[PDB]
RNA sequence: ACGAAUCUCUUUGCCUUUUGGCUUAGAUCAAGUGUAGUAUCUGUUCUUUUCAUGUAACAACUAAUGACCUCAGAGGCUC
RNA sequence: ACAAUGGAUUCUGGUAUGUUCUAGCGCUUGUACUAAGUCUCAUGUACUAACAUCGAUUGC
């Protein structure tokens, strides 16, 4: 029916905080991003004085079969994404639940035009069916490489000095950092440490991190700095020979640290993935050897 | 004109393109819209049991009857079915009146100069001398008679 | 090295194999065939192991 | 670029540049991908897989000789 | 083979589903605007 | 001459890879040479374009690779 | 004693049509020796024109 047909689809947070909005009507205007067949663009500014268009990229027959909004592509209800929101429903009912989307030109046509619901669209756009799903959400918050030859490597890294305040160094070596704990996180968390906030912008300190080999380094310029971040850091642990190291402390991990009296620079943790492996399976013994 | 021609440009042309007849194919429209009724009338005299393949074999015995037609042969198919022998006469016959009045209007033509197309020169010779013949061999036999 | 697929002769041309096409699912019935899909998911992805 | 005039070309001291040769070689690898290919046929005759046969000992012989140069 | 019958025509539920083009005809322009009404 | 089951076999039923338009049967049932056009190969003519012995003394080469150290890749040293 | 004067041009025309032509990486397993191009003429061959070919007189 092209004379008769439905409001559109948008959010609250798309239409945002003002109460009388000008939207333009296109009667086919656009065509659709998902069904790739022509609709009404309605497009429109939150305030007057903006500086960007809002534009419905989706049309109304494939913002009602996922339950969607036209303009963010967001959940009309609980204002989350369409992969998330399958994801919550599958941890409910225990199976997968997904709206699956054609690859196919007559297929995103023909996909579109039936009246179904796809996914959690069956779950939202029923409030009794989205509520219940809730009260189910808050049950489960009550529950809350031998044959390598590596020893031209490990010369270069320390193992074998102490973390004390007396050597003035730059570089530092980090070992035990798990495949988890994003370079960012490393750097965010010395950074709270010593209150140099914003480093990116100075560049004061640079940190490598592997991922393979569990190990990394991080340099410092303005090597006085070395000694602030040796003082902020009061956890050291004791191996049964001696050669304190000190404790990086991520949330629930541990990442031990000594200085490297030199730049360690790329590579030095190694130069094949193959070979990164076994340096992570080198240095879990050090590690229980450290601790126990 | 210009109009039609950016917008098939800028849309691409329609694909519900319906061909209208013309004398082009009026030969060719005739045969379909002649083969869809003596389908229907058959498979409504039928008790049951009729499906794809048994509709295609009864439509060439209306084929092979307007050549018997044609060479003046008498169409008679041993074990054929006298009501669905009398469809195929009843449409062989439909068919031979727009036959031979389309001779007899073309010839009427040819003789008054009045824009005949080349081909329909030669179709109009070649239908008026199996009319010829048709008048001939009936002649024959009223006297043998 | 993966096989090839047919080059698209056409814009709207059709790849069989990516997905189900004019997909027509069974009519919902009143007899919740639901462990059935289950059983036959296992034994499709067996098949595929 | 072009070089469909110029032959495989069987000489090779012609041509002093490696760069250029870079695209010469390629033109060879093309002929062993279609003849390759060529060399599997439902038919299998004795002899198109016995004159590919040939040209695949030509070939793996300039391969022998492109290697000795370096 | 190549040549052959009709087992169906082309029917127009598959020309409904389509999208229009708009392409203006000679014999669709407008002529005979205003009907005649029997006394 | 009536087996509760399996296989093999015979006969009816089923036809189960079991003729998919049209019109003037859609039309016809025919030696060499001559001319024009395109393509390939060979011959000739015309024009254009691609280079430069022996002995003695001196200088350069056989820039790159490896290792160590400083600075935030370069600099120095040795082989 | 007669003054009388129509035309007009474009398009749809044997190779048509059809296919392949991944360089630039998606993480896991697994020092083997010297023929240029263009233009014109001639000859040879192949294809092609859906080209054409019989109009008339004699010394045993
Ligand atoms: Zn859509
Ligand atoms: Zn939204």
């Amino acid at each position: 029916d092209e004379i008769n047909e439905p409001p559109p689809n948008i959010c609250e947070q798309c239409l945002g905080d003002e109460a009388n909005i000008r939207m333009t009507k296109i009667p086919q205007g656009s065509e659709c991003k998902i069904c790739t067949l022509p609709f009404t663009l309605y497009h429109f500014k939150t305030s007057k004085r903006s500086n960007n268009i809002i534009k419905t990229l989706i049309c109304v027959r494939c913002a009602t079969q996922r339950n969607i909004c036209q303009c963010c592509m967001l959940d009309s209800r609980w204002h989350i994404p369409i992969q998330l929101r399958d994801h919550l429903i599958s941890l409910v009912n225990e199976e997968n639940v997904m709206t699956e989307e054609a690859k196919n030109d007559m297929m995103k046509r023909f996909l579109s035009l039936k009246n179904v619901k796809l996914g959690g669209a069956q779950i939202t756009s029923d409030p009794s069916e989205a509520d219940n799903i809730v009260d189910k959400l808050k049950n489960i918050l009550l529950r809350a490489y031998a044959s390598v030859d590596i020893s031209h490597i490990l010369k270069k890294l320390p193992l074998n000095e102490s973390f004390l305040k007396n050597p003035s160094t730059k570089s530092f070596f980090l070992y035990n950092i798990d495949a988890s704990i994003p370079e960012w996180k490393i750097t965010d968390t010395v950074s709270q440490l010593l209150g140099i906030k914003k480093w990116k912008d100075g560049n004061s300190l640079s940190l490598i991190v592997n991922h393979k080999a569990k190990c990394g380094g991080l340099r410092f310029q303005s090597s006085e700095l070395g000694e602030r971040f040796v003082s902020k850091i009061s956890e050291t642990l004791v191996t049964p020979k001696g050669l304190k190291r000190g404790v990086l402390l991520i949330d629930r991990f541990r990442i031990f640290i000594i200085p490297w009296s030199s730049g360690f620079s790329a590579a030095s943790f190694g130069t094949n993935t193959a070979e990164n492996i076994k340096l992570s399976l080198s240095l879990n013994k050090l590690i229980q050897l450290e601790l126990g | 004109y210009i109009g039609n021609l950016i917008t098939r440009q800028f849309e691409g042309r329609s694909n519900e393109i319906v061909k209208t007849t013309t004398k082009q194919r009026l030969d060719a429209y005739y045969d379909l819209e002649l083969r869809n009724s003596v389908m229907d009338d058959i498979l409504e005299m039928m008790p049951e049991s009729i499906r794809q393949k048994k509709a295609r074999t009864i439509l060439q015995h209306l084929s092979e009857a307007w050549r018997c037609w044609k060479a003046n042969i008498p169409w008679d198919v041993p074990g054929m079915p006298a009501p669905i022998k009398k469809i195929i006469e009843r449409y062989i016959k439909s068919k031979a009146d727009a036959w031979v009045s389309a001779a007899h209007y073309n010839r009427e033509r040819i003789k008054r100069g009045a824009h005949v197309e080349k081909t329909m020169v030669k179709k109009n010779l070649g239908r008026l001398t199996r009319l010829w013949i048709k008048n001939e061999q009936e002649r024959q036999r009223q006297i043998q008679k | 090295v993966a096989i090839k697929k047919p080059k698209k002769k056409y814009g709207t041309d059709i790849d069989y194999n990516e997905d189900i096409v004019y997909e027509q699912a069974p009519m919902p019935g009143i007899y919740d065939t639901s462990t059935e899909d289950r059983q036959i998911k296992k034994k499709f992805e067996q098949f595929e192991r | 670029k072009d070089y469909s005039r110029y032959q495989r070309p069987r000489n090779v001291s012609k041509v002093k540049s490696i760069k250029e040769a870079n695209e010469w070689k390629r033109q060879v690898s093309k002929e062993i991908k279609q003849k390759s290919t060529r060399i599997y046929d439902p038919s299998l005759n004795e002899m198109q897989i016995a004159e590919l046969n040939d040209e695949l000992n030509n070939l793996f012989k300039e391969w022998k000789r492109w290697q000795w140069h370096i | 083979t190549s040549h052959r019958p009709q087992l169906e025509a082309r029917s127009g539920a598959k020309a409904a589903a389509y999208t229009p083009t708009g392409i203006e005809h000679a014999r669709l322009l407008p002529g005979h605007t205003t009907l005649k009404y029997r006394k």
